[PDB]
């Protein structure tokens, strides 16, 4: 069973996780550097898995094999505390997570029924470039790790992650980041999600969010209304020609943080250039015609289970957010209208970089989900959620 | 992965 806190995590024991090179929850790290060297023979051969079940590198260009992975995702990915809400990563949008530049087919690591050919389980990692601290490295990013409900509990995580860790290996890359809600050894930083309510009333219907303690739902919905259109001058959908400033002003917003990614101006394109229901970003062009700042969000909706009305949450998160003229309130409550505008329910950020100094400001409140960050195969001094400048999908 | 948070 996974622990939710550091005092709750700290009881446990970590089968599994003792035997990886990550530090231990309890120690304290004053060094910067990988936990161990790196290898210079991988082991060739798949790990085994239980008997019947086979691996499959999923071909995501293949339409049907995108769609079962979205099956296996929808039906088994990652729920809320109560049981009450789904991820609902669309096959568009998981194209867009799992294809960037340098991915490679065989980290898009599945497993099967051998019979059936059911897609049962899944862990993908994608190449990137990550500054932590003062040094930059090549690394992986591990995401979409799922299990198969029927399948849990019987030890086939473990063996996804030491399989996709084998894959990673074999190219020469030792070093990972990842995320997770539960708490592992050891959380370089620990990030809190914030929400917005967008449309109050649905978010109270679905039991999303709550009444406040002394408030109508009349009074709920006045105190999160939105103006209709953005208030910021020359707020605009950013375009290709955008691509090479926007490049420009991460790069250089990004380095006052110590976990942040390192984009090439390809990937720069790849993951800001907007694509409807995956990816929204909107530049700021000055009255001189220069683009002095962009906001960006991604769109994850979630299936509410077992409501007869309501089958969808349409949530959208904040992805990278660059001020340097306009003030990042104002970028961000015109996010805020953005999503209103889009048909949006809830308006996700997490507390990390500068989030903090608008989420009260603009009526965030605070959510009962931390995402832990981790690197793998590193060690380094913890951070405070403002020192952290990545956000994965 | 992710974490599935909503309003405490
Ligand atoms: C997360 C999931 C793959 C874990 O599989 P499981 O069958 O429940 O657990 P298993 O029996 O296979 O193995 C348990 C081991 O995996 C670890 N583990 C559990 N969740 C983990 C996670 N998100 N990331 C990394 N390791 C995890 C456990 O700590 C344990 O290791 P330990 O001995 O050191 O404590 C599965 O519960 C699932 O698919 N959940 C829905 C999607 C999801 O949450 N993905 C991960 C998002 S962070
Ligand atoms: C979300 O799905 C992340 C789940 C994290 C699983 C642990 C991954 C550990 C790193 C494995 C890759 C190692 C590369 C050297
Ligand atoms: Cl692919």
């Amino acid at each position: 069973g996974p622990a939710k806190t550091m005092e709750e995590a700290s009881k446990r024991s970590y089968q599994f996780w003792d035997t990886q090179p990550v530090p231990k929850l309890g120690e304290v790290v004053n060094t910067h550097g990988p936990v161990e060297p790196d290898k210079d023979n991988i082991r060739q051969e798949p790990y085994t898995l239980p008997q019947g079940f086979t691996w499959d590198a999923l071909d995501l260009g293949d339409r049907g094999v995108l769609k079962e992975l979205y099956t296996l995702l929808n039906e088994n990915y990652v729920e809320d505390d109560d049981n009450m809400f789904r991820f609902d990563y669309s096959p568009e949008f998981l194209l867009w997570a799992l294809r960037p530049p340098g991915w490679l087919p065989q980290w898009h690591c599945g497993v099967r029924v051998v019979s059936s050919r059911k897609l049962v389980g899944f862990i993908s990692a994608i190449p990137a470039n990550i500054h932590i601290y003062d040094t930059e490295k090549k690394m992986v990013e591990i995401n979409f790790l799922c299990v198969h409900k029927k399948l849990r509990s019987k030890r086939v995580a473990p063996v996804l992650i030491r399989e996709i860790t084998r894959r990673v290996h074999l190219e020469g890359i030792f070093q990972a980041v990842y995320t997770a809600g539960v708490v592992l050894p050891k959380p370089v930083g620990t990030c809190r999600y914030w929400h917005r309510s967008l449309n109050p009333r649905k978010l109270i219907e679905v039991k999303f969010s709550h009444l406040s303690r002394n408030m109508t739902m009349q009074r709920t919905m006045k105190l999160y209304r939105l103006p209709e259109t953005p208030k910021t001058a020359g707020l605009r959908p950013m375009e290709t020609k955008d691509i090479p400033v926007v490049h420009q002003l991460l790069t250089r917003y990004l380095k006052q943080f110590h976990l942040t990614p390192v984009m090439s101006q390809e990937e720069v394109e790849h993951w800001f250039y907007p694509q409807e229901n995956i990816i929204d970003t909107f530049v700021v062009e000055n009255a001189n015609g220069e683009v002095t700042d962009f906001l960006s969000f991604y769109t994850l909706p979630s299936t509410i289970m077992n409501h007869p009305t309501h089958k969808s949450l349409k949530a959208a998160y904040s992805f990278y957010n660059v001020h340097t003229q306009t003030p990042l309130l104002d970028l961000m409550s015109d996010a805020l209208v953005l999503a209103k505008m889009k048909g949006f329910d809830v308006f996700n950020a997490l507390d990390l970089m500068e989030n903090k100094t608008f989420l009260e400001k603009l009526k965030f409140g605070i959510g009962d989900g931390n995402l832990q960050y981790y690197l793998y195969n590193w060690k380094c001094p913890s951070m405070g959620a403002e020192k952290v400048g990545l956000v994965l999908q | 992965g992710g974490c599935f948070s909503k309003p405490k």
